[PDB]
C-alpha cells in the first residue's frame, strides 16, 4: 500500500511538472510528507547570488553549485530500472 | 571437485565457473567445444555465485566468495587482472548480480551477516558503496534484479530506477524506488517456512505482468506474480512441493521457462500451461 | 616590509600588510611539510577525502582540488576554489551545517568532508560547536 | 569537444614512422606538444582517477612511449613509489636508464 501511494504520489508530480506547476508540486510533496523530493526537485535552479550579480539584484541568495552533480545522480537514476 | 554456479557469458560466449577450491575458471565454449582459458584466483573462502556484466562495459565478470569480499575482473587484450575489489561485508557472500545492460555497471551482492551491497560505478570507476545492515534475521541467500521495466524528448530514456534485494527470512519480492537519495524499498511478501535458497526474477517480454520465482528450504516452489502495474498485488502460487530442499532455479526468456534445480541431483524444467496450473515437461541428466 | 611602486593612497597599508601575510603563510607551510609529507602517506590507506583535507592545509588550493577531482567528487572541487576568506559563502557553510545538523540524526556526513565545509565559514576553532575543529 | 585519444592514436603513429624513418631530427613540430598533453591527459585517469583499466593504462602508455625515444619526453615513467613498493608485480618500467650519477 505505500508502494502504491509513493507511485501514485510520483505519477501526480509527474503530471504536475508536464503541466507547468513546480510550485504546486513542491507544496504538493511537502503536505505529503516527502521533503527530500521537494528540496531535490527545488534544485533546478541555478546559483543566483544578489551581491555579485548587480542585475537581478534580489534578497537573498538562491540555488546550489552541483548541478552537474544532481542532473549525472538523476541520470544514473533514470538509467537505473526495475523499481519506480 | 564440486561446482557450485557457473553462468554464460553474452551470446554464449565464455563460462565463468566457481567451484569450492577458491578458483573462478573463464571457459570457452566454441561450438560445444570446453576450452579454459584463465583461472582467476585470489580468496581465501569457497567461490559461490557468479554473474558477468553487460558488453557496453567492456568485459567485466564479478564473482563472489566466502572470504568477505566481492572480486570485479576484467577481460581486455588477454589480461584478466582484477579491477575493483569489494570488501564491505561482514561474513560471507551468498549471491551476487548486476543489473540491467542499460543502468550502467550497478551489481547488488548480498552477506550474510543481515546485509547486503550495491556498488555503482560512476564515469571512472569510483563505485559508491551504500549499505548498512539490520536486514533479514539470518541474512541473504538470494539476490537478482527484476525485468528492465521502462518509464519523450530526445536524449538518455529513463527507465524504473534502482531498488531490488533479497532476504533468507522467509520474505523475497522486489522493491520499489523514489525521488530523493537512493531509494525506499516497499514490497513484503512472505509465504516460505524456512530459509529460502534462491529467488530469481522472471524477464518481462513485453507484458506487465511481471512474475518472480522463489524456493525455500522446505521443499515448496513459490511464484509470485502481480496483476497489474503499480498494483498491491503479491499473490503467489506454489508450483511444486518435494521431499529435498531446492538450490537454485533459473528462468527462461522464451516461454519463461522455470528450471528448477534441486531435490534428489536432478533438474527439472516447470512451463505454464493454459489452464494456469504449472506442470513439469521433462527430466534433465 | 617596504614596496617597490608607489600607490596613489600612502595613508592605508594594504600591499606591506599582504606580503607580510602572504611571506608567513609561505614560512609556515614550508616548515609543516615536513610534519605533513610523512602524514599524507599514512592517511591515503584510510580515506580518500582525507588527502585533500590534508594538503589544503599546506597552503595549496590546486594541489587540494585536484584530489578532491581525483577521489570523483564535484561539488568538494568547486567548494574548495572559493578558500579566499570573503562573505557570501561564510554564511551559507554556517546555513548548510544548521541545516544538516538536524534533519533525521544530524544526516549522516564523514569527518573529512565536515572540516572542509567548516573552514570555508570562517571560523573552524569557534563557530560552530557543532562542527568545530578544536 | 571530445577527440583526444583518437588525435594521440594517430600521432603516436606518425611520431614512431618519422623516428624509424628519421633518427636526426629531434624537434618539437608543433604537434608534438599535443601529443604529449594528450598522452598525459590520458595517463592521468589511470595515475589519480580512482579507474581501474589496466588494458587501456597499458595502451596509453604503450602510445606514450612510443615517441620517448625521439624527442626529449621530459616524464617517461611507470608507476612511482607510492603504489609499486606495497605491490609490484605490474607496472614497473620506464626508468632503467641510470646506470650512473648523470
Amino acid at each position: 500500500l505505500d508502494r502504491e501511494d509513493e507511485v501514485r504520489l510520483l505519477k501526480y508530480l509527474f503530471t504536475l511538472i508536464r503541466a507547468g506547476m513546480t510550485e504546486e508540486a513542491q507544496r504538493l510533496c511537502k503536505r505529503c510528507g516527502q521533503a527530500w523530493r521537494a528540496a531535490t526537485l527545488e534544485g533546478w535552479k541555478l546559483y543566483h547570488d544578489p551581491n555579485v550579480n548587480g542585475g537581478t539584484e534580489l534578497e537573498p541568495v538562491e540555488g546550489n553549485p552541483y548541478r552537474r552533480i544532481w542532473k549525472i545522480s538523476c541520470w544514473r537514476m533514470a538509467e537505473d530500472e526495475l523499481f519506480n | 571437485d564440486m561446482i557450485h554456479d557457473a553462468q554464460m557469458d553474452y551470446y554464449g560466449t565464455r563460462l565463468a565457473t566457481c567451484s569450492s577450491d577458491r578458483s573462478v575458471k573463464i571457459f570457452d565454449v566454441r561450438n560445444g567445444g570446453q576450452i579454459l582459458i584463465a583461472d582467476l584466483r585470489g580468496h581465501e573462502g569457497p567461490v559461490w555465485q557468479v554473474a558477468w556484466a553487460h558488453p557496453m562495459y567492456g568485459n567485466i565478470l564479478a564473482s563472489c566468495s566466502y572470504d568477505r569480499k566481492v572480486i570485479i575482473w576484467r577481460e581486455e587484450n588477454g589480461t584478466w587482472e582484477k579491477s575493483h575489489e569489494h570488501a564491505g561485508h561482514d561474513s560471507s557472500v551468498n549471491s551476487v548480480c548486476w543489473a540491467p545492460h542499460d543502468y550502467g555497471l550497478i551489481l547488488a551482492c548480498g552477506s550474510s551477516d543481515g546485509a547486503i551491497s550495491l556498488l555503482t560505478y560512476t564515469g571512472e570507476g569510483q563505485w559508491e558503496v551504500k549499505k548498512i545492515n539490520n536486514a533479514h534475521t539470518i541474512g541473504c541467500n538470494a539476490v537478482s534484479w527484476a525485468p528492465a521495466v521502462v518509464p519523450p524528448s530526445g536524449q538518455k530514456p529513463n527507465y524504473i530506477k534502482r531498488f531490488a534485494s533479497g532476504g533468507c527470512d522467509n520474505l523475497i519480492k522486489l522493491w520499489k524506488e523514489e525521488e530523493d537519495g537512493q531509494w525506499k524499498e516497499e514490497q513484503k511478501l512472505e509465504a516460505h517456512s524456512d530459509w529460502v535458497r534462491d529467488v530469481a526474477w522472471a524477464p518481462s517480454i513485453g507484458l506487465p505482468t511481471s512474475t518472480i520465482a522463489s524456493c525455500s528450504q522446505d521443499g515448496r516452489v513459490f511464484i509470485w506474480t502481480c496483476d497489474d502495474a503499480s498494483s498491491n498485488t503479491w499473490s503467489p502460487k506454489l508450483l511444486h512441493k518435494f521431499n529435498d530442499v531446492v538450490w537454485h532455479v533459473s528462468w527462461s526468456i522464451t516461454a519463461n521457462i522455470l528450471a528448477v534445480s534441486g531435490g534428489d541431483n536432478k533438474v527439472t524444467l516447470w512451463k505454464e500451461s493454459v489452464d494456469g496450473q504449472w506442470v513439469c515437461i521433462s527430466d534433465v541428466n | 616590509l617596504k614596496e617597490l611602486d608607489s600607490q596613489l593612497n600612502e595613508p592605508r597599508e594594504y600591499i606591506q600588510i599582504l606580503e607580510r601575510r602572504r611571506a608567513f603563510s609561505r614560512w609556515l607551510s614550508c616548515t609543516a611539510t615536513p610534519q605533513i609529507e610523512e602524514e599524507v602517506s599514512l592517511t591515503q590507506k584510510n580515506s580518500p577525502v582525507e588527502a585533500v583535507f590534508s594538503y589544503l592545509t599546506g597552503k595549496r588550493i590546486s594541489e587540494a582540488c585536484s584530489l578532491a577531482q581525483q577521489s570523483g567528487d564535484h561539488r568538494l572541487a568547486l567548494l574548495l576554489s572559493q578558500f579566499v576568506g570573503s562573505q557570501s559563502v561564510r554564511e551559507l557553510l554556517t546555513m548548510q551545517l544548521v541545516d544538516w545538523h538536524q534533519l533525521q540524526a544530524d544526516s549522516f556526513i564523514q569527518d573529512e568532508r565536515l572540516r572542509i565545509f567548516a573552514l570555508l565559514a570562517g571560523k573552524p576553532v569557534w563557530q560552530l560547536s557543532e562542527k568545530k575543529q578544536i | 569537444d571530445w577527440e583526444t585519444s583518437g588525435l594521440v592514436y594517430l600521432d603516436y603513429i606518425r611520431v614512431i614512422e618519422m623516428l624509424r624513418h628519421i633518427q636526426q631530427v629531434d624537434c618539437s613540430g608543433n604537434d608534438l606538444e599535443q601529443l604529449h598533453i594528450k598522452v598525459t591527459s590520458l595517463c592521468s585517469r589511470i595515475e589519480q582517477i580512482q579507474c581501474y583499466s589496466a588494458k587501456d593504462r597499458l595502451a596509453q602508455s604503450d602510445m606514450a612511449k612510443r615517441v620517448a625515444n625521439l624527442s626529449t619526453p621530459d616524464p617517461q615513467r611507470v608507476p612511482l613509489r607510492l603504489l609499486a613498493p606495497h605491490i609490484g608485480r605490474l607496472p614497473m618500467p620506464e626508468d632503467y636508464a641510470m646506470d650512473e650519477l648523470r
